[PDB]
């Protein structure tokens, strides 16, 4: 089962009845739901998703030119022209030039000198929108009392449900009803407009990765840019930003552009959010939600078991995880299954004075046949205790001690 | 114990778009790169993209570069390529294949992952042709091979579009002594294909035969029979 | 974007052949990612070797991959009939990716001839009833694979509806061809009888059928 | 001859004997020498190239990395050991990660994990050293005597001299004479320390691209670096300034790379001088220079030539130079050459009193020829005043205003 | 009226270095950008490096990219094109070619200035094999052509490496009737080669013929004479 | 990196014949900067046409230049035996470079044939003292160029010291062929006699000379 492995790890008990119990699902986090005489399930949030995400602008950070070109005129010889002025996609500057004698004119004094070059990006940056209704919640669910090789391994556990199973929740149908076959049901209604403004927010991809931006940042960066996207060809505006135009020859200037900026955008970045996109939708990690758990149809599984009267064994020794659980799985050879699993934690072993509690509630071997695994946790009292398994002489028991540390 | 089954092949449109599926079973595809590598009918293979085993990272050749989109659902052991604007340069067999991410054993994690395992791959078509249904017709043993030692006999798939077809016989259970031809391609521009099976002449009357033909494109599925000639 | 392997290698049985596999410093030459991979004719590639010298469980050991400079060759030692097929090598790459080779076609020199076996088939009731009529000649097993094909309607040649494949490689390092005839069923009863007859390395069979 | 197009152009007139006179020569600036007696000559510094310049470090300014791999172990299960952690060209990070049941590990708590890529530069940037050894200098000097297509134009038949000489200085060699055929030879002392101090200096090359910068801030860039040139393949240091390492899975991180930091140096770098490369050996504009002329062997083509006693006209009409002077070009259709040019400024047509000085010294019509061409220069005193050549009825006379505004 | 004279040719170690020049006469350097472009024997054009009129940019191809540089001095009116580090691959006939950047006419410049006039071109062998100098053989017109019309008579020129040699006639005073033929790649790996002319059996012992044979590559250059026979 | 130009065209005198030359948006779709250039076999490359559709002075108005899109287009209207040539493409490039194509060889069809003209020469006096002997065949002036040759000692075949040019265009659209016999003196004056025999088309010319 899920969030034992955890470390950002919620402990919540319900009531007797509860019926509803409220919950905060987070990235990075799980929530483990303990109730009187209802299963023990594990629920966390696996992956926020953005679809359908819109274009808005897009702006070149490394760009190339090509067919330089200048005309020159003579002083008081008109101004000049250059057939490509007119070309939305070459930049150009026109000037006024010494020219003499020595460079053909008859006259010394100023004379005009228009400069075109062809714009073209190798590299551009594109910014989408994030309208709220695109959203879609993954939230996975898993059941307290199977076996240990299903753990956060083996996700392949829906295609028979029971223990495992996934929700999908949008913001324009919070409500969800998750089935769990022998167990019942759990319904999900996950109030989403807690987690993050999206309504000044931009989705930033370049080069294969990805940010979250304000927008008033993103409409005042100094580069070409496009809306998009690109129909066939673009018309980048305002080329200077990446082109200059430097030297002042007889008959040219020299159009030169500036370095690859991805550094720059990278450095002035990193003050913000993250993500990814598998496959043609945002994947966020940056998330958070608010949720509540209807119970009333989860249960048991709907039997009285006969006690586990045959042996159990340690298949691993128990483990003490971040939150001073126990977790510990045992090997049953006996044959008269589905049967309930007798255990505890005793302060004396004369009395077997129930102390501590379980996690997984009521623990039962899902097989009725013999050499089968299963995993139980225990919340055991501070200090020293015994965890007792089995019954009769047939029940094994390894010492532990919970410092609380 | 490692299958993967390819699917979605077929006609396509010039300049238009496909999504090819991939399915695997039987070992565990969190932790292998899975890669598309294609191949033209009769010429060298030529690799087409990467994913890597959690879906991080993806990488294309220059040639697909923008065009192409592979991913992942590992909760689904499936894999999608989908092409977008596509060529006829893209009409190839296309591969799904998986490296294991895994070095040391268990404590390795590797990118160059190499390419173990293949599967059978699926024919991607780019025609402006529609799909034209095959003809399944009989072809009996001799009239003068019931008297004999062995005599051969066939099934004949006139006229259809596009590759590829596939022959198997008395429901799949029978592949000793079994011929399927490569098809031709006529004139017209259609395929047509044959497949012969040898048999001792003893077993005619007794054993019955039934080619199972499958044309996926069309969509088409006969299941012909063959008894001696009368 | 392509690794300069050889076309064709030609080595007699029990000799060791090398084959190229020759790239950049980005390749071949910056890591030991090489692997090389068998196809045999219509089927998938098999990974014969990986990382330049290391060979997976369940391959023989003639097969050595060997890698100097930006150049890495692979050798078949003892060469056999079973290595007549098609051999790529494969690279990573400073791109994050993968790169494959123009490939090598491996042929075993030596070898027996082999002469065809030819099957006729008439054309079937259900066709002969759809207004056209197709003669089927299937060329199986011979080597080498140059085989004409010539087709007599009782005598003269013929050549309309004549459509014959190419030479096609099968398991058995032999060679397979089809061979359809379609004509109209006025041809077809008008003249008595009808012989495909098939030239390899001189030798010609033949095979006749009649309308019956 | 050079100069009358020049803007930045400084007129210098010595003393009588003199001998010697001092000169700043600079970069898009000319120096025109006039004398008593004496040929007046122009003087430009045409290039500063630097050779054998010997490298010092080149930073990496764009890289990328491949081969990434990781190496774990479990907690208490001993250090994670990659294979490439101790290549020179691998770049490697080792880290203590959450482990537990869920990913394979029997305990819960930290474990090791070591993510190693290989570091690869894409584009580098080369700073080199500047020696006065190898410091050259070319000064181009032109006199004032004939023709007009030996202006700007024609710099082909310069090694033939008489009119036009090339001279190359070396702060190893600041000696250097200039002969100029029947007119003489020209002396040249040329301090060049004045001229710019290069000992704070690195010629640094970036993508064809070459300024000149501060050693202190060449020191500073924080980049991956080496000292020296090649070595076949390089060995980076500090590969960490472009590489970083995200993520915490059970098993690896994530390397990644910065973007090309081309634009954010192009940005921190135009706060210098710039520089070309033609061809292997660096071409400065940024120069000054101080030189001291010796022209006791300079002489006029030692004859009083019988005066052009034909006509002339004017080709050109007489132009405004940047700085007042007057250029004119005469057509001579005589063969009484080679003859001494009768030209003058007269504010009156009576007296024909020479006011104002020539430029030109000394006109001579070079040809025997008839149809020969050849430009004057005159400096005119400031109001009307009337440009007169030749002699008798067949002279030719063009008004003139120079406004001084 | 333009003249571009290339030279720097001959054979080179595989991995080393050649610096090739051509020189301009007849029109204004100082405005045409100056390319280089190869071609290998039989094979198609490839062009190699642009360098501008006035030296401010230089442009390569791929495949010479870090190993070729490109220069000029226009006070010279000479382009150099500095091979380093050279393959057999570069072994080509070296066009030194130069088209105009005047595109209005004394008003416009031009980057895309086309390929206007060509050179001939020095040739570049990249062969670890040594330079061998020629042998000339003379050819006489047949022992019954003396009387008659026409007979023809030529030289031959056995063994030499590498290409190219060249042959004129009476010091290049006679091509009205000169045939040269193409070389022939010997077995052993040297070239061989003949050259006749086609004369009228009248001026046989009258005129005189030398032809002019030289392989600059060895500095090989022999004139052998060829004279008219009765046995 | 290099533009797609065909292989070959072919038309009969008086047609208009058209070339490829095909790039990416890059090059040919990107600019109008494509030229054209036509090459004599052993001559300097002559440009024929220049930015897309312009031809410079002294060129014949029967050719032009068209450009659709990516592709460039060379028109050669009313052919003549002068246009048999090889024909190249060049163009600018958005990296600020040139690229040529691959070329295309133009031949004009229906051409009268010609017979070829035969020159042998013996071993001069000279050679022969210097231990060596050659014979010298010249074939020139002969159309199509297919020639096989065939040295006769009068009488037998010859094996030893045959080498023979391949076939070379010359500047009248003809042919032009060498074959020397490389021979020992001793070889020379055992044999009576020998012939240098050429086949081109049928017929073929012998040409004998002896030590006499």
């Amino acid at each position: 089962i899920r969030c034992i492995g955890v470390s950002n790890r919620d402990f919540v008990e319900g009531m007797s009845g509860g019926t509803w119990v409220d919950v905060v699902l987070e990235h990075g986090g799980c929530v483990t739901v303990m109730a009187q005489d209802k299963p023990t399930v594990d629920i966390e949030l696996v992956t926020t998703t953005v679809s359908n995400m819109a274009e808005v602008r897009s702006y070149c950070y490394e760009a190339s030119i090509s067919d330089m070109a200048s005309d020159s005129r003579c002083p008081t010889q008109g101004e000049a022209y250059l057939d490509k002025q007119s070309d939305t996609q070459y930049v150009c500057k026109r000037t006024l030039v010494d020219r003499g004698w020595g460079n053909g004119c008859g006259l010394f004094g100023k004379g005009s000198l228009v400069t075109c070059a062809k714009f073209a990006c190798s590299k551009k940056m594109t910014g989408k929108s994030i309208q709220p209704e695109n959203l879609e919640y993954r939230i996975m669910l898993s059941v307290h009392g199977s076996q240990h090789s299903g753990m956060i391994v083996n996700d392949t556990g829906h295609e028979t449900d029971e223990n495992r199973a996934k929700v999908e929740i949008t913001p324009n149908s919070p409500r969800a009803e998750a089935t769990l076959g022998g167990f019942g049901s759990l319904g999900l209604d996950c109030e989403p407009r807690t987690g993050l403004d999206f309504s000044d927010l931009y989705y930033l991809t370049m080069n294969n990765k990805h940010w979250l931006v304000h927008k008033e940042w993103f409409h005042d960066i100094p580069l070409p840019w496009h809306a998009g996207a690109d129909t066939g060809t673009p018309h980048w505006n305002n080329k200077e930003a990446l082109v200059e135009f430097k030297d002042a020859h007889a008959k040219r200037q020299t159009v030169v552009v500036l370095g690859s900026q991805e550094g720059a955008v990278h450095t002035a970045l990193a003050g913000a959010l993250e993500a990814e996109m598998d496959g043609a939708k945002g994947r966020l990690s940056s998330g958070h939600l608010k949720c509540r758990l209807k119970m009333d149809k989860l249960r048991l599984k709907g039997v009285s078991y006969s006690l586990c009267t045959a042996a159990f064994t340690f298949t691993k020794i128990p483990a003490e995880t971040l939150h001073g659980t126990v977790t510990v799985e045992v090997q049953y050879a006996g044959t008269d299954g589905p049967c309930k699993v007798p255990a505890q934690m005793a302060v004396d072993m004369q009395t077997l004075t129930p102390v501590g509690r379980l996690i997984t509630a009521n623990p039962v071997i899902t097989e009725s046949t013999e050499n089968s695994k299963m995993m139980l946790e225990l919340d055991p009292p501070f200090g020293d205790s015994y965890i007792v398994i089995g019954v009769g002489e047939k029940k094994i028991t390894h010492h532990w001690h919970r410092s609380g540390s | 114990r490692v299958h993967l089954v390819e699917s979605g092949g077929g006609v396509v449109q010039p300049g238009r778009s496909l999504r090819l599926s991939c399915v695997a079973s039987g070992f565990a595809f969190s932790n292998y790169h899975m890669h598309w590598v294609r191949q033209a009918p009769g010429k060298g293979l030529e690799w087409v993209a990467i994913i890597w085993d959690d879906g991080s990272d993806q990488y294309y050749a220059d040639s697909v570069k923008g065009r192409f989109t592979i991913s992942r659902d590992n909760s689904k052991n499936t894999l999608f390529l989908q092409m977008n604007r596509l060529r006829a340069e893209d009409t190839a067999l296309y591969y799904c294949v998986g490296g294991s991410s895994a070095y040391n054993g268990d404590n390795g994690w590797r990118e160059a992952a190499s390419l173990d395992d293949w599967g059978q791959g699926t024919l991607v078509t780019v025609s402006s042709a529609s799909t034209k249904g095959p003809s399944v017709f009989p072809l009996a043993p001799s009239s003068k091979s019931t008297s004999g030692g062995t005599a051969a006999l066939g099934c004949l798939v006139k006229d259809y579009f596009p590759e590829p077809v596939t022959v198997s016989w008395n429901s799949g259970a029978l592949t000793s002594g079994v011929h399927t031809f490569p098809a031709v391609l006529q004139s017209s521009g259609l395929y047509s294909l044959s497949s012969v099976v040898t048999v001792p002449s003893s077993s005619l009357g007794t054993q019955t035969y039934i080619c199972n033909v499958n044309h996926k494109p069309s969509n088409t599925k006969v299941d012909k029979k063959v008894e001696p000639k009368s | 974007s392509a690794l300069t392997q050889p076309a064709s290698v030609s080595g007699s049985p029990g000799q060791s052949i090398t084959i190229f596999c020759s790239g950049s410093s980005n390749d071949v030459g910056g890591y030991n990612y090489v692997s090389w991979y068998q196809q045999y004719p219509g089927k998938v590639p098999k990974l014969l070797i990986y990382d330049v010298n290391s060979r997976p469980s369940g391959v023989s050991n003639r097969f050595s991959g060997s890698k100097s400079g930006n150049t890495a060759s692979l050798t078949i030692s003892g060469l056999q009939a079973e290595d007549e097929a098609d051999y790529y090598c494969s690279s990573y790459t400073s791109r994050r990716t993968w790169v494959f080779g123009g490939g090598t076609i491996v042929t075993v020199l030596g070898q027996p001839k082999a002469n065809p076996t030819v099957t006729l088939f008439p054309p079937s009731s259900e066709e002969l009833q759809a207004n056209k009529a197709t003669l089927v000649c299937l060329i199986s097993d011979f080597y080498p694979g140059a085989v004409t094909v010539a087709w007599k309607a009782d005598g003269s040649p013929v050549k309309a509806g004549v459509e014959t494949t190419k030479p096609s490689k099968q398991s058995n390092n032999k060679y397979a061809a089809s061979s359809y005839l379609s004509l109209t069923p006025e041809q077809w009863k008008s003249h008595r009888s009808y012989s495909c007859q098939v030239t390899h390395e001189g030798s010609t069979v033949e095979k006749t059928v009649a309308p019956t």
